[PDB]
């Protein structure tokens, strides 16, 4: 039913268009962190802790 | 925060588990502390004699 017929004499049918479309990501931040004192190092028994 | 606390009397460092404990918590000089002989009076005056 819907096939691009022609006829000999020609004329303004079958007109055709385009698209197009846009995609989009983000960023994001992450973090964490620990804390200590000196005599947890200096008195502990095994060094090489940190 | 990671603290030492004091692992002796009871309070366990912040590191350590349920399980866990320090393992070194003294030092030991190893020169021990000795006392020499009394000194001796009566003995340096008597003579010998053989039998």
């Amino acid at each position: 039913s819907k096939l691009p017929l022609l006829t000999e004499n020609g004329g303004r049918v079958n007109r055709v268009g385009f698209t197009r479309i846009a995609r989009e990501g983000s960023i994001h931040k992450f973090g964490f962190f620990y804390e200590f004192t000196q005599e947890s190092i200096d008195f502990d028994s095994d060094d090489g802790l940190m | 925060m990671l603290n030492y606390n004091a692992p002796t009397d009871g309070q366990k460092s912040s590191i350590d588990g349920a399980n866990s404990d320090q393992m070194q918590t003294f030092f030991w000089l190893k020169k021990a502390i000795i006392t020499a002989r009394k000194e001796q009076y009566f003995m340096p005056l008597a003579s010998v004699t053989n039998m």
